[PDB]
RNA sequence: AUUCCGGUUGAUCCUGCCGGAGGCCACUGCUAUGGGGGUCCGACUAAGCCAUGCGAGUCAUGGGGCGCCUUGCGCGCACCGGCGGACGGCUCAGUAACACGUCGGUAACCUACCCUCGGGAGGGGGAUAACCCCGGGAAACUGGGGCUAAUCCCCCAUAGGCCUGAGGUACUGGAAGGUCCUCAGGCCGAAAGGGGCUCUGCCCGCCCGAGGAUGGGCCGGCGGCCGAUUAGGUAGUUGGUGGGGUAACGGCCCACCAAGCCGAAGAUCGGUACGGGCCAUGAGAGUGGGAGCCCGGAGAUGGACACUGAGACACGGGUCCAGGCCCUACGGGGCGCAGCAGGCGCGAAACCUCCGCAAUGCGGGCAACCGCGACGGGGGGACCCCCAGUGCCGUGGCAACGCCACGGCUUUUCCGGAGUGUAAAAAGCUCCGGGAAUAAGGGCUGGGCAAGGCCGGUGGCAGCCGCCGCGGUAAUACCGGCGGCCCGAGUGGUGGCCGCUAUUAUUGGGCCUAAAGCGUCCGUAGCCGGGCCCGUAAGUCCCUGGCGAAAUCCCACGGCUCAACCGUGGGGCUUGCU
RNA sequence: GGUCGGGUCGAGUCUGGGCUCCGUGAGGGGGGAGAAGUCGUAACAAGGUAGCCGUAGGGGAACCUACGGCUCGAUCACCUCC
């Protein structure tokens, strides 16, 4: 679980060309910052800032990366304890 | 000395963490410490693990004392070459191994008197 | 920790016995009494599970109370009362005995038997005392003891066996571990099975003297000593199986 | 760390095999299986019969000879071989003939059902009866003793003669291969 | 909604590199919700409205100086019962516990008098809507699961015959006719009467009529009716108002000794009768004519002192921003009125009243101080002796509070005065404001809280401009905090009209606030009542504690008040030093 | 199923790593009809803190009393006294250790309750609760005086116990510092002939001794992690003489003598960790884990110390320090849930402040019986597993694997009711009635990899993408509709373990050019070692005795409808040790 | 039981010396991606001075020079083994 600091975007790599959108997240039993992608459409404008949001393994081979996304290890799942594929998909709005 | 346990060092050298507490049943108690009183013989009572007795003395007056299986009772005078210490000597504390003086002379002692509550002696022949 | 054991768990229990073992937690842990718990089994087992005149405790309990089960000779209201090999279970209301003997599974059950030897109770003496008085306390297998006289001191010896009136205590027929002599083995590979001696080995240091036996089908197996248990001298004469 | 029951059915390998996949499709349809978890239940029988054969084989006596009788008995017990039978025998077994041992595939033959689907649907709504017993789980392996035995429950319509169901099963009186 | 709290002892703003702001998501985010400021030793601070709990400044805090709190919420719960779409819910009940006293603290507003019947099965619960018209049923179909499905499970197949004794004494007057002896012979069915007499003292009014009872006596009779009434559950609203501190006292005594293997709950205001007679008391907390939530158990005195405090500590829940208080601090004369109503005889022996200042009227349960007022509202007059200057613009506000308008609170107000909600007035910013009755101005009057309907009355009474206010029994049905807040509506709305004021009751703590002077009332009870002149605050509350032989002892740094037990070395001391109510 | 597939090139073959595909564990999205069985559910982070209630009491046939029954018989109440509370229950911090497992030992020890045998119960004396008078104190708690009993307490003697010395050699043992006999000198030193009945006998009981049993203590052999970027360690340390102490051996401790002990086959130190039975996985070899059930161990906020008792250095007893909290009249007093429930807090991460002693057992009791959050019973929960359901039949039609219509059937499930079931209830089971009603999703759809040359939208944006890769105006690769595939009451995502991986290789890998032969030689330990004969029989093999608990695993057979589950029996398992 | 002491297991409390551990954190270092950029053109064909190892010195930078080695070096001229 963290809590959003900021909505940021990352270029792929080299022969794809998006920005991939992603948040600045502190994780609370340690304080500490990672960056998570949020898969999905909309996902970014479904996330606003100071929302708790929960954290998973993106995938990817050694417990890492994945795919044209160089340097993201982590994934969001829920925000404000919704999952962001019911947000995405329009269903189960979201609280606050 | 009270915790009568295991060491706290291995044959090499090494240090032992202890992994319980202390047991009641791995103490020990203060020892008796038999000197020579002037009279009225000293004793106390030991309550031991099963319930259990034993007589613990403090000031003996009398050793038994014993040749060729005649015994008897022959007020203490002194303690002379007790190889488990020279501060015995000094202090006139008797133990197993103990010489004493004595009326019909010097006895070296066989009884453990912290345990047994008495002291037994045998004569030395001369 | 602190101190003793007041339980004991059915599937911690005795291999036996007898138990059914997964339908309950509990089991009766027997009191300290005449045989030890790998040779016993407690008598509301038996008034319970084998002879099944109860389905409850309470109602053994009440039964065991009102003094219906004698244990060789012996009322026993103790529910947690060890009944060990060889003893005699007697039901006088019904008119039934029965001998607690062992299996060839190793497990105990009860072998029925009539009046006439149900007074009759074979004890292996495994022990001899010189007690005050300069008497001879035999201590025996089912933690019983006998006192005799420094006369016929060496008419008893510690494997031999003595067939014992129960009710009143007087011994009869001592049978010597011998040659020849009939056994019932009551422990080990070679439980339940009998012959006659054959051979005894005696191995130096405080391992276990070891005897050669000889089945009916004059088949040959050795086992312990003090796992061989005399009944006769050529025949069983306790009917064993 | 203890016992934790396990699954009496084994998953394939690999889940997209299109050999796999075609093969069993046929066997659910002939069969009318609700699930690949059932006709997987019925191989992982056969499979466990085809280990201890093999075991067996490469076994040594007096223990390994009581399993091979043990085994053998069981078969012959269950309808799967005859008494003259051998391990070569078990290994020449299949889950067809598994599944023809099933109560339902039974009920579709003894002219009871018409249809392994509608034989389903009278064991389940409590119709067939196996020895004077009602069983409801068309899964249920038959004994080739049990199976003469095999009848209308008398607390069911179908064993009146005069019911509509019962009169067109009897129209259709057929059987064999199921 | 939790946040952060600072304990401000072992922070340490030097020895810390301040690691709480520098890792806040907020802070780091632009926003603030820590930050440091010279309100206090340039130490930092935090802003609720902003927090968002999530703890990372208490694990980086060094020295374990924050730490998270609850503040609660009308979100979460299951509710239980609504009055009205928008009117007021309820999260939770307690469960009435086989043999012990529960007690039930609450404030005004919250949830009492309705926990109350929903475990008496007056009302059933309508956990949503207040429509859907089923009760018994579905109700305990959802209590499924717990050990409160048993005790509606009972009560509803009607296996407990439980009493209630209610809120409103007047609603329960009206309903009984004879006098004492005969009712209680006629109601009892256990055979304690003589006990109940002896404990509630009630031989003097043994014979007299129902109809002519005083507040208290009427309330000694219904408490002692519900005693006397066999149940398994008994169950008593505020069986402290209308009586005096030696018989509310006697009052618990007798619960506690005649119900000592009942269900027994108990919601009362005063925090002494409730340290004495209560084993455990519920809290009930949240936002008057909004919300409430029940607490857990805690046992009496530590449940006040929570209450108290705020801060209940197996909930993490800061109830209150700050603790209760306990604070500190001629124009009409008369001649010796007597006075004889069939029997209790009267006397006043007259003073001055100068000015605008404030008269408080202290005595037992039953001589006189409802008979005075009514004299001097003219209800009735005396035998003897009267008042100058006579005709006079006058109030009232006597202590017969039941809920009679069939209007709202708005139309309450607006037929007592304008200045009432007129927010032109300083009236309305001091009193309707502070009393808090702008949130229940659309709410019917028929449906409301004592506390609430207190409040309106002497809102009413006090907006009414007038020269003679006269107040009798303010303070009843009301929490602590109220009793102080109105004392002070009093004082301020008096001075400022420089009229007189004759507040009668039996709260010390609002007497010796507000009452720059006081009468007592000494006496047989029922039979002599005989007052004095107006006499200094110490003076005449050190009689009226003579007489009775109460002692009080008030801690310093708070003020709080407690009665010392009788024989007590701190009560011989205050005896033999004439000190009572230091 | 002893398996392969995709990815380095313009193409090829390799090496090699990544990924897919399988199972299990934990969290998690969407979704959810039923029953049964089971060793599942605050273990992973906080052995962090705790509101409330409960979790150990029983004996009226030990004793004197207080009360109620008009009294009798009898009932109740506490108190003293006994017994128990040291078990059970919880947790895994600590611990790399004789802690654990296993084989053995104790001739070096303790053991209340229990069994057997053999004996004994003699003579005195005393106090004090309860009760009565008065209280004190905020509480917690507690004082003074009077009165009384006992299976309470004390004394005396007799038995008995312990020590020593002498000698006899009757007992057992493999072996006598043991037992026994006789004699000496000493020290310690019992007991309730109580209570009840059908009373002249019986029952339950008291003390001593001998043994046993039960439960422990202690010793030993073997056995089971990582690190050398930890190489010397140890100073009562190794041993001895003499003692003390202990239940008991012991440097356990002490005095005095010596210089030993451990170590490169890795000591010491550090790291991690409760140990095992077992579990997961895998063709196996093996790798990994060691919460849940059993066995053992340890601990009860941290640390230290004691009393009482057979047994505790005592989770629901005591004392102190530290630390924290609660009540208070500020004088003082109390608490530490890793018991059941329940909360706070922590966290991604786990239930009801229920019912009952009816079963199983424990304790107490002569017994009946009483109590027990142990246990059992329920409920909550996508814990695991077993069995099922979401309709079936005909005819007719269709864009015919399936759907639609028309008729018929059934009712497992749904609704209602009755019996049985249950400690009571619920569920289940039998029966009645009604009615196809009441009940299917999740993922994928370019290849790996089963399944779309379909349509609409976006247009290098948005987005997907486990890997390869798709997408810049015709997109089967994004979003959506239609369709289809896989599994299906479940299906997906994240992390972890095994497998894949002959990418740790004993089986079974490689080192010219791909990662990899010390620059070369010499040699210590270690490992490998020519041929014949003789011997031994240590390894090795065979056979046999005793052990390696139960559960768990395999098999058959039986009982719950089958199954899961349970029982009977056979086998195996435990690294083995002997 | 107190009060004096005399012995003991003794936690703790003050402190000074070391040794690490943790939470931070100025200021220097290099590393990895990326973006297009800047200076040049070191390397692969004899890559336009053949390349590489070792040592040393020097240089904006790739790099250069020296001594010894290697071919994982091309071409043409010799003898030889094939
Ligand atoms: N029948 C009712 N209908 C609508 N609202 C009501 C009703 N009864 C009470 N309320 C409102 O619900 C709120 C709390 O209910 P209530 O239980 O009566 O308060 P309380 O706890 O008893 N306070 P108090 O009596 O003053 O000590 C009050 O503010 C009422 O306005
Ligand atoms: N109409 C009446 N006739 C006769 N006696 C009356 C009447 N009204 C009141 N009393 C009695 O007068 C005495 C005091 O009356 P009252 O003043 O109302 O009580 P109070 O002192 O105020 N007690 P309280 O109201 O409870 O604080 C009581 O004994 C009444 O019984
Ligand atoms: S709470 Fe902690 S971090 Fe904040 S000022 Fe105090 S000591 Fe510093
Ligand atoms: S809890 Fe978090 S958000 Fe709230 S004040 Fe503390 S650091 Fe800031
Ligand atoms: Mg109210
Ligand atoms: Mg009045
Ligand atoms: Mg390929
Ligand atoms: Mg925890
Ligand atoms: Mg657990
Ligand atoms: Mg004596
Ligand atoms: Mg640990
Ligand atoms: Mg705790
Ligand atoms: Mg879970
Ligand atoms: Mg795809
Ligand atoms: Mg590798
Ligand atoms: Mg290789
Ligand atoms: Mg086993
Ligand atoms: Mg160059
Ligand atoms: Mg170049
Ligand atoms: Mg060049
Ligand atoms: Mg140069």
């Amino acid at each position: 679980k963290g809590i959003v600091l900021e909505k940021i975007a990352v270029e792929a790599k080299q022969p794809n060309s998006a920005m991939r959108k992603a948040v600045r997240v502190q994780l609370i039993k340690n304080g500490k910052v990672v960056t998570a992608f949020t898969p999905g459409d909309g996902a970014i404008n479904h996330i606003d800032e100071h929302d708790e949001v929960i954290i998973e393994g993106i995938g990817g081979p050694k417990g890492g990366s994945m795919g044209d996304i160089p340097g993201i290890r982590y994934k969001v799942v829920k925000v404000n304890r919704v999952s962001l594929k019911e947000l995405v998909k329009g269903r189960k709005e979201k609280p606050r | 000395a009270i915790w009568q346990g295991r060491s706290l060092k291995k044959p090499s050298g090494g240090r032992i963490i202890l992994a319980r507490k202390k047991r009641k049943r791995e103490l020990g108690r203060e020892p008796a410490f038999t000197r020579v009183g002037e009279e009225k013989e000293k004793k106390k009572i030991i309550r031991t693990y099963g319930g259990n007795r034993k007589v613990r003395l403090i000031e003996a007056i009398y050793a038994n004392v014993f040749e060729n299986g005649k015994g008897r009772k022959v007020k203490v005078l002194g303690v002379v070459e007790n190889p488990a210490n020279r501060q015995y000597v000094r202090r006139d504390i008797i133990t197993k191994g103990a010489i004493i003086e004595t009326e019909a002379g010097r006895a070296i002692v066989t009884s453990r008197p912290g345990q047994d509550g008495v002291v037994n002696a045998v004569l030395i022949k001369e | 920790r602190k101190g003793a054991k007041r339980h004991l768990k059915r599937l911690a229990a005795p291999d036996q016995w007898y138990i059914s073992r997964k339908r309950y937690k509990w089991a009766v842990r027997p009191r300290p009494g005449p045989h030890s718990m790998k040779t016993s089994i407690p008598l509301l087992y038996i008034v319970r599970d084998y002879l099944g005149y109860a389905k409850t405790a309470r109602e053994a309990r009440k039964i065991l109370n009102e003094g219906r089960i004698l244990v060789d000779g012996r009322v026993r209201r103790d529910y947690k009362f060890p009944v060990g090999i060889m003893d005699v279970v007697s039901i006088p209301e019904t008119g039934e005995h029965y001998r607690v003997l062992p299996n060839r599974i190793g497990k105990l059950v009860l072998h029925p038997i009539s009046e006439k030897e149900a007074n009759i109770k074979p004890l292996r003496i495994s022990n001899k005392r010189m007690v005050k008085g300069a008497k001879v306390q035999l201590n025996l297998h089912d933690g019983s003891n006998h006192l005799v006289t420094v006369d016929d001191k060496d008419n008893y010896r510690t494997a031999y066996t003595v067939l014992m009136k129960v009710p009143d205590r007087e011994v009869i027929e001592i049978l010597p571990f011998d040659v020849g002599a009939y056994v019932f083995v009551t422990r080990g590979k070679n439980v339940a099975r009998k012959g006659k001696i054959v051979e005894v080995r005696r191995f130096p240091m405080g391992w276990p003297d070891v005897v050669t036996i000889e089945d009916e089908n004059g088949e040959l197996f050795d086992t312990l000593k003090e796992y061989a248990f005399v009944v006769g001298k050529e025949k069983p004469e306790i009917s064993l199986p | 760390d203890p016992k934790r029951q396990r699954k009496k059915y084994e998953t394939p390998s690999h889940p997209w095999i299109k050999e796999r996949l075609d093969r069993e499709r046929v066997i659910m349809r002939k069969y009318a299986l609700k699930n690949k978890k059932e006709l997987w239940r019925h191989e992982t029988q056969l499979k466990e019969f085809r280990r201890r054969a093999r075991r067996l084989l490469a076994a040594r006596g007096k223990q390994a000879e009581v399993e091979r009788v043990q085994l053998l008995q069981r078969l012959n017990r269950l309808g799967l071989l005859p008494a003259d039978a051998v391990l070569d025998d078990v290994l020449s077994l299949t889950v067809e003939d598994v599944l023809d041992r099933r109560l339902q595939t039974i009920v579709y033959k003894k002219g009871l059902a018409r249809t392994p689907r509608q034989a389903r649907q009278l064991i389940v709504h409590g119709h067939i009866e196996v020895n004077g017993q009602i069983i409801r789980s068309p899964g249920y392996l038959v004994l080739k003793a049990e199976e003469d035995t095999i009848t209308y429950s008398k607390t069911s319509p179908f064993a009146r003669e005069s019911h509509p169901e019962r009169m067109v099963i009897e129209q259709a009186k057929q059987g064999g291969e199921a | 909604m939790r946040v952060a709290v600072i304990n401000y002892d072992f922070c340490k703003p030097d020895k810390c590199n301040l690691e709480c702001i520098n890792f806040c998501p907020v802070d780091r985010s632009g926003g603030k919700a820590i930050e440091l400021s010279e309100i206090v030793k340039g130490k930092p601070v935090i802003y609720e409205e902003t927090c968002i709990g999530c703890g990372i400044c208490v694990k980086k805090c060094p020295y374990e100086a924050i730490s998270i709190v609850n503040l609660p919420d009308e979100l979460e719960g299951e509710v239980i019962h609504r009055y009205k779409v928008n009117g007021f819910k309820l999260f939770g009940l307690p469960t009435p516990k086989n043999n012990t006293i529960l007690g039930v603290l609450g404030k005004n507003g919250v949830g009492k008098t309705t926990v109350l019947k929903i475990l008496a099965g007056e009302i059933i619960p309508n956990f949503g809507d207040p429509n859907s018209k089923v009760g018994k049923d579905e109700v305990l179909k959802r209590f499924r699961g717990k050990e409160i499905y048993n005790y509606f499970k009972e009560l509803y197949s009607n296996e407990l015959k439980i009493v209630h004794k209610i809120q409103y004494v007047e609603y329960a007057s009206k309903f009984l006719k004879g006098t004492v002896n005969e009712i209680l012979t006629k109601i009892d069915e256990r055979g304690k009467k003589d006990e109940v007499k002896e404990l509630l003292n009630m031989t003097n009014l043994w014979n007299k009529d129902a109809n002519i009872l005083s507040g208290g006596g009427l309330q000694r009779l219904l408490v002692a009716a519900s005693l006397l009434r066999e149940a398994d559950v008994y169950i008593f609203d505020a069986p402290s108002s209308y009586l005096d501190v030696r018989e509310r006292m006697n009052m618990a005594k007798a619960i506690r000794e005649l119900l000592k293997n009942k269900y027994v709950i108990v919601v009362d205001h005063d925090l002494i009768v409730l340290d004495y007679l209560t084993d455990l008391i519920h809290i009930i907390y949240g936002e008057s004519s909004v919300y409430g939530r029940v607490s857990k158990s805690y046992a009496a005195r530590v449940g006040i002192n929570n209450f108290l405090k705020g801060y209940l500590p197996a909930e993490n829940m800061k109830i209150r921003p700050d603790e209760i208080k306990f604070m500190l601090k001629t124009k009409m004369k008369w001649t010796k009125i007597i006075k004889k109503l069939g029997d209790f005889q009267l006397v006043v022996d007259n003073g001055e009243a100068k000015e605008g200042e404030i008269i408080g009227i202290l005595g037992p349960n039953g001589i006189g101080k409802t008979t005075f007022a009514r004299i001097l509202v003219g209800e009735i007059t005396a035998d003897e002796g009267s008042v100058t200057p006579e005709k006079q613009i006058l109030s009232y506000k006597p202590q017969r509070i039941f809920p009679n308008y069939d209007g709202t609170v708005q139309q309450y107000l607006e037929n007592a005065s304008k200045d009432a909600l007129s927010t032109s007035s300083w009236f309305f910013e001091e009193v309707t404001k502070r009393l808090n009755l702008h949130r229940l101005l659309e709410s019917n009057v028929n449906d409301l809280s004592g506390g609430e309907l207190q409040k309106l009355y002497i809102a009413a009474t006090l907006a009414k401009e007038a020269d003679l206010y006269v107040l009798d029994a303010p303070s009843s049905y009301l929490d602590v905090e109220e009793r102080y807040i109105v004392a002070k509506a009093i004082k301020r709305v008096t001075r400022e009209r420089k009229a007189v004021t004759f507040i009668i009751d039996h709260d010390l703590s609002i007497h010796d606030y507000i009452a720059d002077r006081i009468i007592v009332f000494k006496g047989e009870p029922e039979k002599a009542g005989l007052a004095t002149s107006p006499v200094t605050l110490k003076t005449g509350m050190n009689e009226f504690l003579r007489e009775l032989e109460v002692t009080f002892r008030r801690d310093a740094e708070t003020g709080r008040p407690r009665v010392n037990k009788i024989g007590s070395y701190l009560d011989r001391v205050q005896k033999e030093r004439g000190d009572y109510y230091s």
